[PDB]
């Protein structure tokens, strides 16, 4: 029931970010929200000799008609302290990855329930805005661990162990992950069975809040890497083979032995676009070997986690956006396709919002951490919409794509 | 006597690693050190500083102002060197509360507590710091020595402790009095309700009590204003508002400060007053750094002024914000990257109007600036109304949908709908998808020497057609774009072109409908000629024999 000694990083001041406008429901939402958590004591009111602030909103989490507060801890995040004293945070669970389902659990209101040290509390301060500048904004600080926060789980890491030293103890096949504010249970278990030992889980946690109730159920082994496919046709037009061509000269910086002579020798000459070419059969040949060369993975792809994760969106219409997952260029850790059943037919930034969500997701089951995004929108289009789609308790970083790229032709 | 509740005290420290103000005190003369003593006797006895020995090794310059017209001395404090050294306090002053953001109140009073500043205690381990001294009449004795022992005036954390004092003082008055609302901005007190102005003037009689618990004193006898009333350059009317009557400065040779004093003016008035425009003006100034320096207007500018010596002509105004109306906004092209905008509940009464222009870029067109401008005002409305506004555009349904469903990037403006008000937003030219059956296809390419700047650009086609025209003090780059041009002018209504430029490619597909560079608008202008275009590309230096005999005809 006593503090945890936390610092920031020596030489970095507190977090001083200014609160973005927010709408009138949201203000009235984060009032009542916060009005109840000051009567329950996880937060209290400040005056003005703090000067540190972190921005706050409101949003609705799936499948669910109330609102929830989030604070976007990210610049804290980066000041705060790294949590390796006695036991380096919680080593990755590579075997978390190649589970058949794995689902996670919103666990964070259990932090609500831990002190949070009295000398730190002046750096989680944050604003609940005013309309118009009229009243001044009212200022709130944590009294206890708050959900966003990245010492949140490194504090309560130690006291959740016990909390599953029981349920890992009966099922030693499951692999459960925390992060952030999630708990991500996995299993190679049949799926009307993995269901039964979940719940199991849930009601195992309410025994414990003596002294949450609904479920995502992610698959990572059911989905995989993605090749570079080629066409198979009967006939090819000149524009084909240019194409063809292009991806293949796209791919060769990726694969070592791609070739294009006999491929690009029947594209000399000044034909139509529209005109068919029968294939030379040397450039029959070379599109097979081609071929090959692209089943095999790339070699010497290696994760490094001193590095960064970069992610890449490419919008392709349709409600369809391709991604790829990677450290240095031409490297890709993983790529995918998030298509339709999003619910934004007409809003390109409920899907893209939506398609940071699950990368960023997939991204904390394979390797622990959040990527980099690059965005294909402009910043201010991006900056003023996407807290409206927003439902993870964590936020990624993201900058912005301003040229269209070419290679969004060779990933569709 | 009826006692007093204690205002709760700030704990105040100075910045992490940095000593107290040592500064010494200035020769004052002798009349001077005379008001001061007088001034400095009444507040010490009215609990306000008090004398310090000489214990306290900190100090701040003290000067005395006599004031103008009244024959009167007052006290000035320097706490520069102190503001320097304390610690930084919380930042409430964001922003600056808009006339169209204030419902409309049937009474509406303003009280100025410039006064209660001065009744706040200061927290009591940093009255040390406020430390100055009086000299002394020939420097023969020790200067008195005082310190603060409530908020100094001219001290960085006087307006943020005022403020959050005053703050909870107000929040069970208001609270107990939901019939009233009470807004908190600088100096003043806005007070107003929809009652009688009867008992409005009671509620008032009762804040100041209230106010009176803690000791602070307010103006009463008048002394407190109401409607109108001109206030941060608004004159705020009990059914209207509308910027201060403020006009225009006239030179015959304008300098920087003509109009450094006159877009920045002409700023202020386009927030009520539609359709103001700047940029003539503007270009004048950012190619330029030199504070005194002297600019003759353009051909295009005294035209413009013309008009902005036209729409200041008649008093235009704006109404108070109804939350049980909706919210338009509409939008107008103007030209030259210029937009005007009205939002408004009533036809023809605005709460408020506006401009936005473009962003600077190499490349643009009309939809990206429109979709700026949508979040420009999305975000304006949220922060004065709390709600984004239903928007009326002057771009066709079916125009949005082609864009947005084929724009590389992701976009999206909320609801809205068509105003058929022109100039009218339009997508100029469309790619197609696939190459063009019978359609000539235009294999381009072009080449530049780095050394002698001397470059070729041409195309061959299918049908046999060829051109290479030489090309003087242009790059690969500008080659690359003049070789499209040559194949979109030389083509029929439907054409196929095959480029190897990814920079010709990375412009165009980003589909801009006005350039600054006047070849890409040649370009542009010969797209809205065309009936269909397919622009391929092909990785050049691989011999694909458009981009290999056209690539050995360019560079030969
Ligand atoms: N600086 C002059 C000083 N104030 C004024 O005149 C004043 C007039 C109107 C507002 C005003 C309007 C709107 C807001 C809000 F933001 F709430 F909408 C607000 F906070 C204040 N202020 C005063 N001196 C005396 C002489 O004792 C009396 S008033």
């Amino acid at each position: 029931i006593e503090t945890v000694p936390v610092k920031l990083k020596p030489g970095m001041d507190g977090p001083k970010v200014k609160q973005w406008p927010l709408t009138e429901e949201k203000i009235k939402a984060l009032v009542e929200i916060c009005t109840e958590m000051e009567k329950e004591g996880k937060i209290s009111k400040i005056g003005p000799e703090n000067p540190y602030n972190t921005p706050v909103f409101a949003i609705k989490k799936k499948d669910s008609t109330k609102w929830r507060k989030l604070v976007d801890f990210r610049e804290l995040n980066k000041r705060t302290q790294d949590f390796w004293e006695v036991q380096l945070g919680i080593p990755h669970p590579a075997g978390l990855k190649k589970k058949k389902s794995v689902t996670v659990l919103d666990v964070g209101d259990a932090y609500f329930s831990v002190p949070l040290d009295e000398d730190f509390r002046k750096y989680t301060a944050f604003t609940i805005p005013s309309i118009n500048n009229e009243t001044p904004g009212i200022r709130y600080q944590y009294n206890v661990l708050p959900q966003g926060w990245k010492g949140s789980p490194a504090i309560f890491q130690s006291s959740m162990t016990k909390i599953l030293e029981p349920f890992k103890k009966q099922n030693p096949d499951i692999v459960i992950y925390q992060y952030m504010d999630d708990l991500y249970v996995g299993s190679d278990l049949e799926i009307g069975q993995h269901r039964t030992k979940i719940e199991e889980l849930r009601q195992h946690l309410l025994r414990w809040g003596l002294t949450l109730w609904m479920g995502y159920e992610l698959h990572p082994d059911k989905w995989t890497v993605q090749p570079i496919v080629l066409p198979e046709k009967d006939s090819w037009t000149v524009n084909d083979i240019q194409k063809l061509v292009g991806k293949l000269n796209w791919a060769s910086q990726i694969y070592p032995g791609i070739k294009v002579r006999q491929l690009s020798k029947l594209l000399r000459g000044t034909k139509a676009l529209t005109e068919v070419i029968p294939l030379t059969e040397e450039a029959e040949l070379e599109l097979a070997e081609n071929r090959e060369i692209l089943k095999e993975p790339v070699h010497g792809v290696y994760y490094d986690p001193s590095k960064d994760l970069i992610a890449e969106i490419q919008k392709q219409g349709q409600g369809q956006w391709t991604y790829q997952i990677y450290q240095e260029p031409f490297k890709n850790l993983k790529t995918g396709k998030y298509a339709r059943m999003r619910g934004a037919h007409t809003n390109d930034v409920k899907q893209l919002t939506e398609a940071v969500q699950k990368i960023t997701t997939e991204s904390i089951v394979i390797w622990g951490k959040t990527p980099k995004f690059k965005l294909p929108i402009q910043k201010e289009t991006w900056e003023t919409w996407w807290t409206e789609y927003w439902q993870a308790t964590w936020i990624p970083e993201w900058e912005f794509v301003n040229t269209p790229p070419l290679v969004k032709l060779w990933y569709q | 006597m009826v006692p007093i509740s204690p205002i709760e005290t700030v704990p105040v420290k100075l910045k992490p690693g940095m000593d107290g103000p040592k500064v010494k005190q200035w020769p004052l003369t002798e009349e001077k050190i005379k008001a001061l003593v007088e001034i400095c006797t009444e507040m010490e006895k009215e609990g306000k500083i008090s004398k310090i020995g000489p214990e306290n090794p900190y100090n701040t310059p003290v000067f005395a102002i006599k004031k103008k017209d009244s024959t009167k001395w007052r006290k000035l404090v320097d706490f520069r060197e102190l503001n320097k050294r304390t610690q930084d306090f919380w930042e409430v002053q964001l922003g600056i509360p808009h006339p169209a953001g204030l419902k409309k109140k049937k009474s509406v009073t303003v009280l100025d507590v410039g006064d209660a500043y001065f009744s706040v205690p200061l927290d009591e381990d940093f009255r040390k710091y406020t430390a100055f001294t009086i000299p002394s009449i020939n420097n023969e004795t020790p200067g008195i020595r005082y310190q603060y022992n409530v908020l100094p005036q001219g001290w960085k954390g006087s307006p943020a402790i005022f403020q959050s004092s005053m703050t909870k003082i107000l929040e069970p008055f208001a609270a107990q009095n939901p019939d009233i609302v009470i807004y908190q901005y600088m100096d003043d007190l806005y007070v107003g309700s929809d009652l009688e102005i009867g008992q409005h003037r009671t509620k008032i009689e009762e804040l100041r009590q209230h106010l009176l618990r803690w000791g602070l004193t307010t103006p009463d006898k008048k002394h407190q204003k109401e409607p109108p009333f001109l206030w941060m350059g608004y004159e705020l009317h009990p059914d209207k508002w509308t910027v201060q009557p403020i006009v225009l400065p006239e030179k015959d040779s304008w300098t920087v400060n003509d109009i450094q004093k006159l877009v920045g003016k002409l700023n202020w008035a386009s927030q009520i007053y539609p359709g103001i425009k700047v940029r003539q003006l503007s270009k004048l100034l950012r190619g330029t750094k030199a504070l005194t320096e002297v600019i003759p207007l353009t051909e295009e500018a005294e035209l413009e002024l013309a008009e902005n010596r036209e729409i200041l002509k008649e008093p235009v105004h704006g109404v108070y914000y109804d939350p049980s109306k909706d919210l338009i906004a509409e939008i107008q092209k103007q030209g030259q990257g210029q937009w005007t905008y009205q939002i408004y509940q009533e036809p023809f009464k605005n709460l408020k109007t506006g401009k936005y222009a473009r962003m600077r870029g190499a490349h643009t067109n009309d939809v990206k600036q429109l979709t700026e401008a949508v979040q420009k005002i999305t975000t304006e409305s949220i922060v004065i109304w709390g709600k984004t506004p239903k928007f009326k555009l002057p771009i066709q349904k079916e125009t949005w949908e082609t864009w947005w469903t084929e724009y590389w990037q992701a976009t999206w403006i909320p609801e809205w709908e068509f105003v058929n008000t022109p100039p009218l937003v339009k997508l100029w030219y469309q790619l197609e998808k696939e190459p063009i059956v019978g359609a000539e296809t235009f294999y381009v390419d072009g080449a530049a020497n780095r050394e002698t700047k001397l470059g070729k650009a041409g195309y061959v086609t299918n049908k046999g057609r060829q051109k290479v025209v030489p090309l003087t003090n242009t790059t690969n780059q500008k080659t690359e774009l003049q070789a499209i041009y040559l194949a979109l002018q030389d083509s029929g209504l439907e054409v196929n072109i095959v480029t190897d430029s990814q920079y010709a490619l990375g412009i165009i597909q980003a589909q801009p409908d006005k350039s600054e560079s006047e070849l890409v608008n040649q370009i542009i202008e010969q797209l809205i000629k065309k009936e269909k275009v397919y622009l391929a590309w092909v990785p050049a230096h691989k011999g694909i024999g458009g981009n290999e005999q056209v690539d050995k005809l360019v560079s030969a």
